[PDB]
DNA sequence: TCTCCAGGCACGTGTCAGATATATACATCCTGTGCA
DNA sequence: TGCACAGGATGTATATATCTGACACGTGCCTGGAGAC
């Protein structure tokens, strides 16, 4: 019985901010993030440690996009298109969906079944985490 | 227009029980609790200055007030908060 | 214009020998415009507009209500619904004394609901009454429903009843309908259930019930043809159904065959998150990655 | 002065009753940003190129 | 994997099949030439649509390089651009590439066309 | 991970190993907005920037990550009710046609509202928690647009006397309660004022708890029409 | 003591908690009847 | 005369459907607390 905290809505203003100086060596080229999530009765706003963020921009999320948090791992879903928007004006055959139920930060309880073998596998070659 | 604490003790339970109702008879005999006690501690302060044949309240007189009313271990948190609080405020600089 | 006016010449003269009409038609045929014209031949014999009360389900209030001011709009219209501060100037509003008939008088129609004869009976008990409408009185039908017990408690002495469909057979619900239509005579059931059993059943009923049928007019009403589907059962419905089966639970059944997800919820499909981090033990909130390894070196 | 005061409430009431009893499209396209991007026009007679 | 590559697996799918005539092309695209984002406005002889184009449609358009008023067919399903030909005929050209294709007409009906492919 | 209790060193060794900035900064790349800062309010040229976007591209959207959601067409296909009520909603949609279905669960309507909003069909519902202003307005937009496609309702609800002529297809999905409160449900829609054929579809599921109470149901139309 | 603006008051509107009702199949309990 | 088996009666179980019922939030306003001398 597996627990996950989760952040999930829909994404309504991405805005980052700069360092001093981007051209130092060492450190990142940007500091925060802000993210404004609006899930159905709720609407939250996060500031993005860029570590996050570099897994939120390599799902290529934009304004208007519903996506999903995992906390426990730091993975971003991309779910699609939010469908308060317009539809039929897409050309990259997207699919849309409509706002998460319930708050933006939610915790679940998940069955899951698994072997020993993939615990093995897993810590072996350890693809999952953030880190280079 | 008549006046009650109600906004200022709805907050103060807010911030210790968020999912808590209230009766409105409870903000009665509440209100009438901390009347009650402002209107012992501020007589016993009036009556401490007129002793001293001083002209003025100041914060000792009901510190004093407060170490001759209350019982000795809320005389001491009372006054700890009183202490902080003032000290705080008097940082204005 | 049509020959529900024979009708309603049957139930005056039903009427007129001091007895309480009965009406099951099913509906399709338009009562409310036969019970408009009941009021209607009623005042123009007697000459009543006065008060009237009617028992009404409040899905069609607003149905009724429109069709008699659509209809004849000669009559007032005093309403009753919303909150307890519009009751009471409904309360302000009924107000009548010495009784009879008023000619200028706002209550002439007024409207109600069981839910609200139920728990309105202690205002209500008062102000005797000359015809009161159970309009859909499918609903009457138990024994120890308090909406029947203070709806046998007016002081009207009139019971006409308005149903689609009084055959559900409980065989209290019979003898409720016989109680409630002559009560003086009907108040014992075990005399009624101790005094061949389908020829003078037809005959108990016969001189109250009028016959008629809905194939009787020209059929572009669409004559409804029941075309029954069936389908199989899906490998979730029937791991679901097969669990049921091993634990005989109807109720868990029926939501189980129409959809596997009323019992649990699918959730989402992730892998299995071998990591410790920093969890809340529960303007903005602040997030940083902070997963690391159960397994320390 | 109490018959004009019981005509008004009288005069509210049924206004109130008669509320009581009378009463009791295209979606919007995605939002478009592009700041600090370069842009490349290719219109019907000529072409474009706008950089920073 | 010589026993698995001996069973077939027929997939059904619905596409989309967009032919007309280009009118518009605006392609916005970061310093870098990364992020690429624009809209493109396509015609017939009876509507005219504006679509919002992604990357892979940005780089399927900057290849085989249409020219507003060249005539263009795209799947949806499998992203595919093909360029059937020139109808215009514009006179002012530039003098670097051939733009030599075919006159064809300007399609005609609807703009959208749903179609199954297997 | 690996912890040396008491050091410093080793934390900023293996934070500088983990999250290098350089191979991090290949593995992605930076925003438009802060391109342009850098690029044109600071003067850095465009060759003295990191280098940025090395990461390979996924075949799909769908490849990009491990995290799957609850699909909507395995909602439609778990369910055989729903999936030949959806085989039959695409002809009825065809014909250009007005359908009611009743129902009797709560959130036996809730999802079908959920498969509406995946076929954006226009709908409305009536039921037990809608108050009493709203079952004036919804049936005067059912009687006046056309452009209405489906009425959810309720078996004792929208089955009691309520004017519904401008339809005729009628859907049961799970109504088996009782017959004579069956019977009373196209009460309310087959009327007078119809100007088309009316077809009334039952659609159940077979050899199932079902077939336990239709057969007591038909007895008890036997019953009843016989006595 | 002069000035001045927003804090807390006063008055409207929606949203999860209780209450009758359907309802049929299953399980259990009570009662009648036949047998040793 | 007592006991065991079978049949009927009734409780109930859990999701409904209507359906109120008493609570918490979004706008005016004015006057009294705060700044300055």
């Amino acid at each position: 019985k597996e627990t996950k905290e989760v952040y999930e809505g829909e994404v309504t203003e991405l805005t980052p901010e700069d360092a001093e100086n981007p051209l130092g060596g060492y450190g990142k080229t940007i500091s925060h993030v802000i993210v404004g999530l609006k899930s159905a009765k709720g609407t939250k706003t996060l500031r993005l440690d860029p570590t996050i963020y570099e897994s939120i921009q390599r799902e290529k999320v934009s304004i208007g996009d519903v996506i999903y948090i995992e906390a426990n791992t730091g993975a971003v879903k991309r779910v699609g298109r939010s469908d308060a928007y317009a539809t039929e004006f897409d050309l990259e055959t997207e699919e849309y969906v409509p706002l998460p139920k319930g708050e933006v930060h939610k915790k679940k309880e998940i069955v899951q079944d698994v072997t020993l073998h993939d615990l093995d596998v897993a810590n072996a070659r350890p693809q999952g985490g953030q880190d280079v | 227009r008549k006046e009650t604490y109600s906004s200022y003790i709805y907050k103060v339970l807010k911030q210790t029980h968020p999912d808590t109702g209230i009766s409105q008879k409870s903000m009665s005999i509440l209100n009438s609790f901390v009347n009650d006690i402002f209107e012992r501690i501020a007589t016993e302060a009036s009556k401490l200055a007129a002793y001293n044949k001083k002209s003025t309240i100041s914060a000792r007189e009901i510190q004093t007030a407060v170490r001759l009313i209350l019982p000795g271990e809320l005389a001491k948190h009372a006054v700890s908060e009183g202490t902080r609080a003032v000290t705080k405020y008097s940082s204005s600089t | 214009k049509e020959y529900q006016l024979k009708g309603l010449n049957w139930l005056a003269n039903l009427y007129d020998q001091g007895i309480n009409g009965i009406l099951a038609d099913e509906m399709g045929l338009g009562k409310t415009v036969q019970s408009i014209s009941v009021l209607a031949h009623l005042a123009e014999n007697h000459n009543i507009w006065g008060p009237f009360l009617v028992v009404t389900p409040a899905s069609t209030l607003h149905n009724w209500v429109n069709e008699i001011s659509k209809f004849l709009p000669q009559f007032k219209i005093l309403p009753y619904w919303g909150n307890a501060n519009d009751r009471k100037v409904l309360r302000k509003f009924w107000d009548r004394k010495n009784l009879r008939y008023n000619k200028n008088a706002p209550f002439h129609v007024m409207v109600t609901s069981y839910q609200m004869v139920v728990t309105d009976a202690n205002y209500l008990q008062k102000m005797k009454w000359q015809y009161m409408i159970l309009d859909e009185a499918q609903a009457i039908k138990s024994s120890q429903s308090s909406r029947w017990k203070n709806l046998l408690s007016f002081h009207c002495r009139n019971r006409l009843l308005l149903t689609g469909t009084p055959i559900q057979n409980s065989m209290q619900e019979l003898w409720a309908l016989l109680h409630f239509i002559m009560p003086s005579l009907f108040d014992s059931h075990d005399e009624f259930n101790e005094w061949q059993q389908l020829r003078r059943l037809h005959m108990i009923l016969k001189p109250f019930m009028l016959r008629r049928v809905k194939k009787n007019v020209q059929s572009e009403l669409g004559d409804k043809i029941e075309i029954d589907v069936l389908c199989d059962l899906t490998q979730r419905q029937a791991k679901l159904y097969q669990v049921l089966k091993s634990q005989i639970a109807v109720m868990q059944f029926r939501k189980v065959c129409n959809h596997p997800d009323l019992f649990e919820r699918a959730d989402v499909d992730s892998p299995f998150s071998f990591t410790t981090f920093g969890k809340t033990t529960s303007k903005f909130t602040d997030l940083i990655y902070s997963s690391r390894n159960p397994i320390k070196y | 002065e109490k018959r004009l005061e019981e005509e008004k409430q009288d005069t509210i009431n049924k206004l109130l009753k008669k509320r009581a009893g009378k009463s009791r499209f295209v979606k919007p396209r995605r939002p478009y940003n592009s700041e600090g991007m370069t842009r490349i026009l290719r219109r019907y007679e000529e072409d474009l190129f706008c950089t920073f | 994997q010589a026993f698995r590559k001996s069973i077939g697996i027929k997939i059904k799918e619905e596409t989309e099949l967009i032919e007309g005539e280009v009118v518009e092309i605006q392609i916005d695209r970061s310093i870098t030439g990364g992020h690429k984002q624009g809209k493109l406005t396509i015609k017939t002889t009876d509507m005219e649509t504006i679509y919002e184009l992604g990357n892979k449609m940005i780089d399927g358009l900057t290849k085989e390089k249409v020219l507003a008023g060249d005539v263009i067919s795209i799947d949806k399903a499998s992203g595919k651009i093909t360029k059937l030909g020139r109808s215009f005929a514009r006179s002012r050209d530039y003098d670097a590439m051939g733009a030599d294709t075919r006159f064809v007409q300007c399609p005609e009906g609807e703009l959208q066309k749903r179609k199954t492919v297997v | 991970t690996i912890e040396v209790l008491g050091s410093s060193h080793v934390t900023n060794s293996i934070n500088n190993e983990l999250f290098d900035p350089l191979i991090s900064q290949a593995l992605s790349d930076i925003p438009a907005i802060t391109q342009y800062n850098m690029h044109v309010k600071k003067g850095i040229p465009v060759e003295d920037f990191p280098k940025t976007g090395l990461f390979p591209e996924p075949l799909n959207k769908n490849f990009s990550s491990n995290i799957s959601m609850p699909s909507m067409d395995r909602f439609i296909t778990e369910s055989a009710k729903l999936r030949k009520l959806d085989e039959l909603l695409v002809k009825l949609k065809s014909e250009g046609h007005r359908v009611l279905i009743y129902f009797q669960m709560t959130k036996m309507m809730d999802l079908m509202e959920e498969y509406l909003t995946y076929r954006q069909y226009n709908h409305i519902r009536l039921d037990g928690s809608s108050k009493l202003e709203d079952r004036r307005d919804l049936v005067h937009d059912w009687q006046t647009n056309p452009e209405i496609f489906v009425f959810l309702l309720s078996t004792r609800a929208g089955g009691l006397g309520i004017n519904l002529t401008a339809a005729d297809t009628v859907i049961f999905y799970d109504s088996d309660w009782n017959p004579t409160i069956d019977s009373q449900a196209m009460d309310r829609a087959h009327r007078l004022g119809q100007t088309r054929q009316v077809t009334v579809y039952r659609l159940l599921v077979r050899g199932t708890i079902e077939e336990r109470m239709r057969d007591r149901a038909k007895q008890k139309e036997q019953v009843q029409q016989v006595v």
